[PDB]
RNA sequence: AUGCGA
């Protein structure tokens, strides 16, 4: 998650000559779509990012407290002030090429630097499987959790689901 | 209302590839 | 040791028996070969079509299909095309060791 | 309760370590702070149990 | 496969399985996960794995994704691609993408594979360049032709379409026209597509497709068309940044502007309601008074509150509708947040605005911000501020931040949202289980 | 106030009442307030707001309003606020640095980041409360780009090289009492002991155990191995 | 009506059926528990709500179950009769 | 020599089944059991 | 029916929430089953589902075998329980 | 019960239902070495053997629709028309 | 060839078709008024 | 048309810069997807050397012995990767470790505190002795052969000075390395580049004349070094497009925004490859462009298999 | 220059910590209205 | 924990230039820009590697439980 | 149950 409530797993840790690499010629920690911002308006990321950069470049740290700035002074004119006299997009977009082919993309792409951390669900260890296990003996059902590797239970609503479907041989 | 001050060290700290200050 | 058997692979559901269509796969490639392949394939007058296609990246696997006309055998297609890149090797070493050279 | 940092990491401890909390058996457990009426100080509520006491109840 | 909330039978489908080297999770295509109403956020999924030929032949011909493209709740398709498939063809689809004979033909083999059974030739057939001179040229819609002609059976004709899409024709010039979606014979003439055309473009071509030849072919297309856009978003990929954030001076004039009326509308709309004289004073004592009297009761605020909403609502719909496709500082085939928008990739004009303009005045159970029995609706308000910022108008938006009032106010609207969003939901459990157990 | 709450000067100084710092004009110092008299109090949100004959006391920093995490969140003025909401779901249950005095505690479970960084974008207040000092996360550079079709809804990537160099690498503690007594029992025996006796046990158990009956602390171990005996 | 006012789209056919099971016996039999009472099967009313009391009024009655109730089915671990169970299958087999 | 450091003393000692669970150089009665010159094997990942 | 939550009776057994009827007879737990966190990928067909391999190990199809699946079993036994298209188990008729 | 077959009034075609359970049963035969009617042609899926079996109605099976009466129709695979 | 087919579980169809889009959701609107 | 021969002749170098450490040298008139190919090899497929089995025989140390464990495998080798072949797998340990396929190092450190450091914070390394475990810990353990073969090329961290753990007395780190030969495709530690990335040429095409002190206040808006102006009453030229950065600042004044247009060349490569220290980089793309020749004969060599 | 890194600041408190005073202050002070409660218990008024 | 060995992003070896870096806000009482620019760090990958550093084992090497104390 | 992922 970046500091900002915009949590993702990992897809796929992607081959380093697979991913974009900047005319910097770096490649990106995390790419992250912009597709989930129109829902989200998680702007204050925009800003982190181009922030990140601005303060790396300098190599100084930036203020983030609310109401810091003001309609008059945007932080996209101060570190678009600070970024672009760093010797960089006043925008913050850097011309990538295509990790795979390596043709120049349409367009210059966003890119900067922010904070993200690890949530402790390593959904990692959610995963389970029974196709064997103890059973109740109350039921010779599949006894319950984890630990006892038990069977994940198909609901009143999964037993709708599967009547709805006519699937009466897969229901039983 | 004061608007937060520029930093005063706002200079070039980036080049190209093949370059430096060298040529600054 | 062995005259590899496994890196290529004709694969039959691709192939024309009259002559000049076929999918390859290739083990342990992508577009690091790929597109450089198809690039100087493409540069034969006798390709009508030619790509190449990762099934699965994870899968680690390369599928490069060449249909042609009946001037050339796809797997002479191909085989031209990889002279091709060794030559041009050839050419990437020699200049850069003349450049060096130049100094 | 007053031991300095220096002290308090010769003690094997979070050198800032805040407290507040019970070892319980070994585990963490702080008492939550709850919301509760301000104190001796009548506050005016119309409530339906108020009614539900009986007849002539308002 | 089965999610949780099993809402429905389409959230319950059998699929086909692949086993897959080196991975641990379970891999989902993303055209699935409208019907799961799924998301990779870390929602979790049973994996069923069924023991009899009677399941089996159920799980692969009735429970199976083919089966599932139309809901029975209306019958428009739930299955289509999505986000950034769609700003994919968007942008592919553009009378502005060309493609050379090489990039044309690599393309094409990046989609299909007739090797995987992906077409009815095991052959490859081409289109001629659309364009024979300053060099060979392909279109995007010359690729769709292609590609609907290579999975479709050579015995049957193509498809002839007159569709629409969801962007106006006005965004491509005074003449453009690009909302006409055309096929002939299986061959786009004319037009974009988008939500309304693939992913569950009700009526759009993948359902004509679903039509025409059945659901086996429209998941066949379903599939090169994730080749496609994957193998196109690869080369020109799909990035939004601050730039395409900013307004011009002219739109920040015109919502500045604007902006400078809702200054009488918070009184105005207070004096109509108190029923009082036209421009009466902020500070008349005995309109103070009323609206004492209106703050003791609830019906009255009502009228208040859905009154002031009215009117600065529609100073809303005049800041967007001034401001819009007019002011951004840079515009549609370049501004990727409208794109999305606008394309219906992701968000609506709404959260453009929510961006780019204003939030506007927040709402509660239906009204304005409530108020504490004292009159005043935050500590730095007077008693009864008449201000529509002090109703919660918010003037401020995301790009250019808000006030810490009217960030104490959205708190309020995103919470309360929040709410009703945990208890909707055991409130239609009911509504299920009540009735099923009747018509099962 | 007609109708309003029943007047009065109800003073408060007792316990448990909750107080909050703003500046008092008139006198230009800090002033303390609860929230029973605020309520009829007009306070400026800020110097420039302060409202002729109006606002007796400004905030001292708008901050003032929020809790300590939500200072913690770069610029949550600026996103809509349910997502702010999840950042403190998120970032409250982020694996972090937990201490440092991990080798001296016992938890069930513990997360341990090895990889900790200062965000270079923060609030005053993560200095001012030390937050530093537990850093829970890393400064990566991320391009906002839809470009290899895996990064779609909820789904990012990661390069594979940034793990390989040990990019957000993690640890997790835990924690096993291993008791002898059961059953206690009576209290006619209580002998079990560590070690062995009969030699009889399979001798690839001191490949984990040493002739202690306990494991070599190091030892990689398996599910089936023995932890003791 | 409430369907249109958040501009949802739903078959005609579904409410028609619904509306026709409401009416079932002339009446406005509603769905929860108290109409049920008069369906036929009583396991289907045992595994909604009230259990017992469908148990008391069950056994009193005598009731035989003629387990048709997909639920009730499902308790009976039986080949539900809905779709694919809907018919049985027998096989054509030489005589000589 | 199997060891065990006093958990608030350092002092290294080696129990025996025959001595109080305590460090003989404080009085502690919790034992750290000592890591040893030990081979394991690392894959560098 | 009796005279501080006292242990439950039959009535309690039966009903309150689940009804043994609905906690263990109208939904029960499953064998042959499995749970994950899913992750996207586009390269599949849009009918597939991709399993990792520790699921494809440690689930299993009960094939009785035949003269026509006699190679592909006698193979998946060659690899054994602990490898791809290979089986963790026979049941002698 | 029986439907004379002068009577059947049902249907001409298979439904979805019908054909997947008959695919099932008769695939679940061959399986358990139900001897097949058509050429193996390689095949070592079941299923997909009961599906050329359903292409040819070489199927020796019959549906028995039940009316809610509890009449019920015998059909053969080689009349109603499969798809 | 559109019809119906015999079997078809159209009951809980429209019961499912009913519940699911109501989670999206002067007189009684919405759901207190289809609970109503 | 096309041969291999006229691209022979259209194909060009120009060597900018060589350093035993870097070099930013250009190729035009080359096709894009060479030169991404030479690069992506030059990461992932060039062998380097790296330690990979890392044998503690103890580590009391507060650092966990797996995380070190790792980073002893991040720490590049001086070593010329061609003194090792491939090892195997197929085989047993025994044989997996030879002088032909291992390279040993040992590290045994004994943290200590010192005699008595003047006040009390002196630098630790001035309270404690092997406070501060830097790659110069790395003994070098030759076998036989190699011994010799090392006589002028032994094996030597790339940067001795690369902290690598700090210890407290008493605590103390035994293991034994095993460096191997791998690829920077395996894993990032067997990458020999740090950076080998190429960017195309920024092209600058005025399409009207810009002069005087709108030539120079031009010249501003780029790179002090990419606009070159002679006298400005004439022309402002670019004095070096590849000294430019594509900023894009120009953009935002259509003082000029109106009189150029900004592309590229396809044809011309900024090449920029960093190397780690094994290897010299333009050595390491004299390997890259065998290897990728290696495969082209690899291809001819297989029989087409079907 | 607004935010600026205590750097030199952190990495001597890291190598010397606090002998007489936690930095922080407010870090002891949110936890002020628990401690103060439980002293209440046992110093105080009356007792 | 300590020093990253290389910078994430970029693969330039960074673990040497952590004590010269320290030093040199120290000794050269340098600011974090001149410094991280002799150090050569001259990507914004390589430059937010040691710029962001937190060098928390020395808090932790004080609970060694090791060495009496 | 307390808390929590969705
Ligand atoms: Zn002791
Ligand atoms: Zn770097």
């Amino acid at each position: 998650s970046s500091r900002h409530g915009q949590k993702g797993v990992c897809s796929r840790k992607w081959p380093t000559i697979d991913m974009p690499f900047s005319e910097t010629g770096i490649q990106p920690d995390i790419i992250i779509n912009p597709h989930a911002f129109p829902s989200r308006m998680t702007i204050g990321m925009f800003v982190e990012s181009l922030a990140g950069k601005a303060g790396a470049l300098h190599g100084i740290a930036q203020d983030s407290t609310p109401w810091i700035f003001n309609e008059d002074d945007t932080p996209a004119d101060y570190f678009g002030e600070q970024l672009a006299k760093a010797g960089y997009n006043y925008h913050g977009n850097e011309p990538m090429y295509s990790g795979a082919t390596g043709e120049e993309l349409r367009a210059d792409i966003y890119v900067g630097v922010v904070y993200y951390q690890r949530l402790r669900h390593m959904v990692n260890d959610k995963f389970q499987v029974r196709s064997t296990g103890p059973v109740n003996s109350l039921t010779m059902q599949p006894v319950k959790g984890r630990k006892r590797h038990g069977g994940i239970r198909v609901g009143e609503m999964e037993r709708d689901a599967l009547i709805g479907h006519g699937t009466s041989f897969l229901l039983q | 209302r004061k608007d937060v001050p520029k930093v005063e060290g706002l200079k070039l700290e980036h080049f190209a590839t093949g370059y430096d200050a060298e040529d600054f | 040791e062995e005259p590899d058997r496994e890196k290529i692979k004709l694969l039959t559901q691709a192939t024309s028996e009259d002559g000049t269509s076929a999918s390859f796969q290739i083990v342990e490639e992508d577009h690091t070969l790929g597109n450089a392949l198809r690039y100087v394939i493409m540069k034969n007058p006798d390709v009508e079509f030619c790509g190449y296609s990762i099934p699965h990246p994870s899968e680690n696997l390369l599928n490069i299909r060449i249909q042609t006309y009946g001037e050339t055998t796809a797997v002479d297609a191909l085989q031209k095309g990889l002279k091709d890149l060794m030559d041009l090797c050839d050419v990437v070493e020699s200049k850069f060791t003349e450049k060096i050279k130049s100094m | 309760n007053k031991m300095s940092p220096y002290e308090l990491v010769q003690h094997k401890e979070e050198s800032d370590e805040i407290g507040g909390y019970f070892i319980v058996n070994g585990i963490e457990k702080l008492i939550r702070m709850l919301i509760v009426q301000r104190r001796n100080h009548p506050m005016a509520i119309i409530r339906p149990s108020f009614a539900n006491r009986g007849a002539s109840y308002s | 496969m089965n999610r949780q909330p099993t809402l429905h039978k389409a959230s319950m489908m059998g699929h086909k399985v692949r086993v897959l080297p080196n991975e641990k999770t379970l891999r989902l295509h993303y055209a699935n996960t409208g019907a799961y109403n799924a998301d990779f956020d870390g929602d979790e999924m049973n994996m069923h794995f069924p023991q009899n030929e009677n399941a089996r032949a159920e799980a692969l011909n009735l429970a199976n994704t083919d089966s599932q493209y139309l809901t029975p709740t209306s019958g428009s398709p739930v299955r289509g691609l999505i986000q950034d498939h769609i700003s994919a063809g968007v942008w592919l689809t553009s009378k502005d993408s060309f493609f050379t004979r090489e990039q044309y033909q690599q393309y094409i083999y990046g989609c299909i594979r007739p090797e995987d059974g992906h077409t009815t030739r095991s052959k490859i057939v081409t289109l001629p360049p659309t364009i024979f001179k300053p060099y060979p040229l392909w279109t995007g819609k010359q690729i769709i032709t292609t590609v609907l002609l290579n999975v479709t059976p050579p015995d049957m004709p193509g498809i002839n379409l007159i569709s629409k899409n969801k962007i106006k024709n006005e965004y491509w010039g005074k003449g453009s026209l690009e909302n006409e979606v055309l096929f002939k014979d299986g061959a786009l003439l004319c037009g974009i597509l988008d939500k309304s055309q693939y992913g569950a473009s009700k009526y759009g071509i993948v359902h004509s497709l679903h039509e025409v030849y059945g659901p086996e072919v429209a998941a066949k297309v379903l599939s090169v068309l994730g080749r496609l856009f994957t193998n196109y978003i690869t080369a020109t990929a799909f990035t939004c940044g601050m730039d395409d954030l900013r307004l011009t001076a002219e739109g920040n004039k015109w919502r500045t502007d604007i902006l400078k009326t809702s200054v009488d509308t918070g009184r105005e709309a207070a004096a109509e309601v108190t029923n009082l004289d036209k421009d009466t004073p902020a500070d008349d004592p005995e309109l103070l008074k009323r609206l004492q009297e209106i703050l003791r009761d609830n019906n009255k605020s009502g009228i208040l509150d859905a009154v002031t909403s009215s009117k600065v609502n529609a100073i809303t719909s005049q800041v967007v509708s001034k401001c819009v496709p007019d002011g951004t500082m840079k515009k549609f085939p370049c501004n990727s947040m409208q794109a999305m928008a606008l394309s219906g990739a992701k968000g609506s004009n709404v959260n453009v605005s929510q961006i780019m303009c204003l939030l506007g005045q927040q709402a509660l159970e239906g009204r304005r911000v409530p108020v504490m029995v004292s009159g005043k609706t935050l500590p730095s308000f007077k008693p009864y501020e008449t201000d529509a910022m002090a109703g919660g108008y918010v003037k401020g938006r995301f790009y250019s931040g808000i006030k810490p009032q009217e960030y104490y106010f959205h708190c309020m609207a995103g919470r309360e949202g929040l709410i009703d969003t945990a208890v909707k939901t055991s409130r239609s459990g009911y509504l299920q289980r009540c009735l099923t157990k009747q018509l099962e | 106030s007609t109708r309003g709450q029943y007047p009065g000067l109800y003073l408060f100084g007792g316990h448990s009442r909750m107080l909050r710092p703003v500046r008092y004009l008139p006198l230009d110092k800090e002033d303390i307030v609860g929230p029973f008299e605020q309520v009829y109090m007009n306070i400026a949100v800020t110097p420039q707001e302060i409202q002729n004959n109006v606002h007796t006391h400004v905030e001292f920093t708008p901050t003032n309003i929020l809790s300590i995490l939500a200072n913690l969140t770069p610029f949550s003025d600026f996103n809509q606020s349910p997502r702010n909401m999840y950042q403190c779901q998120m970032g409250k249950q982020t694996m972090g640095t937990p201490g440092v005095a991990l080798c001296h505690r016992s938890d069930n479970k513990l997360y341990r980041l090895q990889t900790g960084q200062t965000p270079i974008v923060k609030a005053n207040l993560y200095d001012d409360y030390g937050m530093d000092n537990f850093p829970n996360g890393f400064n990566a550079v991320v391009a906002v780009i839809s470009y290899t079709g895996y990064d779609m809804d909820d789904a990012m990537i990661i390069n594979k090289s940034a793990d390989e160099r040990g990019f957000g690498y993690g640890t997790m503690y835990k924690t096993e009492k291993v008791d002898l007594a059961l059953n206690r029992n009576r209290g006619d025996p209580i002998t079990q002991h560590f070690g062995f006796g009969n030699d009889e046990w399979p001798k690839e158990w001191l490949e984990k155990l040493d002739e202690d009956g306990l494991p070599y602390i190091g030892t990689y171990v398996e599910e089936g191995d023995p932890i003791c005996a | 009506n409430v369907f249109s006012r958040y501009a949802i789209s739903v078959s005609f056919r579904h409410l028609d059926l619904i509306a026709d099971m409401m009416t079932r016996q002339g009446t406005y039999l509603a769905f929860n528990r108290q109409g049920m009472e008069t369906s036929t099967s009583s396991f289907m009313k045992m595994s909604y709500e009230t259990t017992c009391q469908f148990l008391t009024k069950a056994v009193l009655d005598n009731e035989r179950e003629q387990l048709d109730s997909p639920s009730a089915r499902i308790v009976v671990g039986k080949l539900n009769n809905v779709g694919t169970g809907s018919f049985d299958v027998l096989a054509k087999v030489p005589n000589a | 020599t199997l060891k065990y450091i006093c958990a608030e003393c350092s002092s290294k000692l080696s129990l025996s089944r025959t001595d109080a669970v305590r460090c003989k150089d404080c009085g502690h009665r919790i034992l750290l059991k000592a890591r040893t010159k030990r081979l394991v094997q690392f894959e560098a990942r | 029916k009796a005279q501080k939550v006292p242990i439950p009776g039959v009535k309690q057994a039966l009903e309150k929430k689940e009804g043994l009827f609905r906690k263990h007879m109208m939904g029960k737990r499953v064998n042959y089953a499995a749970r994950s966190v899913i992750s996207p990928d586009p390269n599949i067909e849009t009918n597939e589902i991709g399993v990792p391999p520790v699921f494809a190990v440690k689930l299993t199809y009960p094939e009785p075998v035949t003269a026509y699946n006699i190679a592909e079993l006698r193979q998946a036994v060659i690899n054994g329980p602990d490898k791809w298209p290979g089986a963790t188990q026979i049941q002698n008729e | 019960k029986a439907i004379p077959k002068d009577q059947r009034a049902t249907t001409p075609y298979m439904t979805k239902y019908e054909r997947a359970r008959i695919l099932g049963t008769r695939a679940l035969q061959i399986s358990m070495n139900a001897p097949v009617f058509v050429d193996l042609e390689g095949e070592t899926d079941p299923l997909r053997i009961a599906m050329k079996e359903l292409a040819e109605k070489k199927i020796p099976l019959v549906i028995r629709r039940y009316l809610p009466d509890g009449s019920f129709e015998d059909w053969s695979v080689e009349e109603l028309i499969v798809d | 060839r559109s019809l119906i087919n015999p079997g078809e579980a159209v009951g809980i169809i429209a019961s499912q078709s009913v519940g699911e889009p109501s989670t999206q959701m002067n007189v009684t609107l919405g759901i207190p008024r289809l609970r109503e | 048309e096309w041969n291999v021969e006229k691209f022979k002749k259209d194909f060009e170098v120009n060597i900018s810069s060589l350093d035993a450490r870097e070099a930013n040298f250009d190729l035009i008139n080359i096709d894009t997807s060479i030169a991404n190919a030479f690069r992506r090899i030059m990461i992932s497929e060039v062998p380097s050397v790296a330690a990979e089995y890392v044998y503690f025989f103890n580590n009391t140390s507060v650092i966990q012995d797996e995380v070190l464990a790792h980073r002893i495998g991040l720490v590049p080798l001086k070593v010329d990767p061609d003194m090792l072949t491939w090892v195997d797998s197929n085989l047993p340990d025994d044989e997996k470790f030879t002088d032909e396929n291992t390279i040993v190092l040992s590290l045994n450190v004994k943290c200590t505190r010192n005699p008595d450091a003047p006040k009390g914070s002196t630098d630790p390394k001035e309270l404690y002795n092997n406070a501060h475990v830097y790659a110069r810990d790395l003994k070098f353990e030759p076998q036989g052969r190699q011994s010799t073969t090392f006589a002028d090329c032994p094996v030597v961290p790339a940067d001795p000075d690369i902290l690598l753990a700090k210890l407290r007395p008493g605590q103390e780190i035994s293991l034994k390395a095993h460096c191997i030969l791998g690829i920077g495709g395996d894993h990032a530690k067997f990458s020999p580049v740090s950076t080998a990335s190429y960017r195309l040429l920024p092209q600058i095409n005025i399409l009207q004349p810009i002069k005087g002190e709108s030539a120079r206040r031009f010249q501003k808006c780029f790179p002090p070094g990419v606009i070159g102006i002679d006298e400005g009453s004439d022309e402002a030229y670019v004095k070096d497009a590849r000294k430019d950065t594509v900023s894009r600042e120009v953009l935002r004044y259509e003082e000029f925004a109106d009189k150029v247009k900004l592309g590229r060349v396809r044809n011309h490569f900024i090449f920029n490859v960093e190397s780690a220290g094994a290897m010299t980089p333009e050595e390491i793309f004299f390997k890259s462009v065998r290897i990728l020749k290696n495969k082209a004969e690899y291809l001819k060599n297989c029989p087409i298999t079907q | 220059r607004t935010a600026d890194f205590r750097t030199l600041e952190r990495e001597s408190r890291f190598i010397n910590p606090p002998k007489d005073k936690s930095a922080f202050p407010l870090l002891q002070e949110a936890v002020q209205p628990h401690i103060g409660s439980f002293n209440a218990l046992t110093e105080g008024p009356d007792g | 924990m300590i020093v990253p060995v290389r910078c994430f992003s970029c693969g330039k070896v960074v673990g040497d230039k952590w004590e010269s870096y320290l030093n040199l806000l120290q000794e050269d009482e340098l600011d974090e820009g001149t410094a991280l620019s002799r150090l050569g760090l001259k990507r914004y990958c390589c430059r937010r590697m040691i710029l962001t550093h937190v060098d928390l084992i020395e808090k932790f090497l004080r609970y060694n439980p090791l060495e009496k104390r």
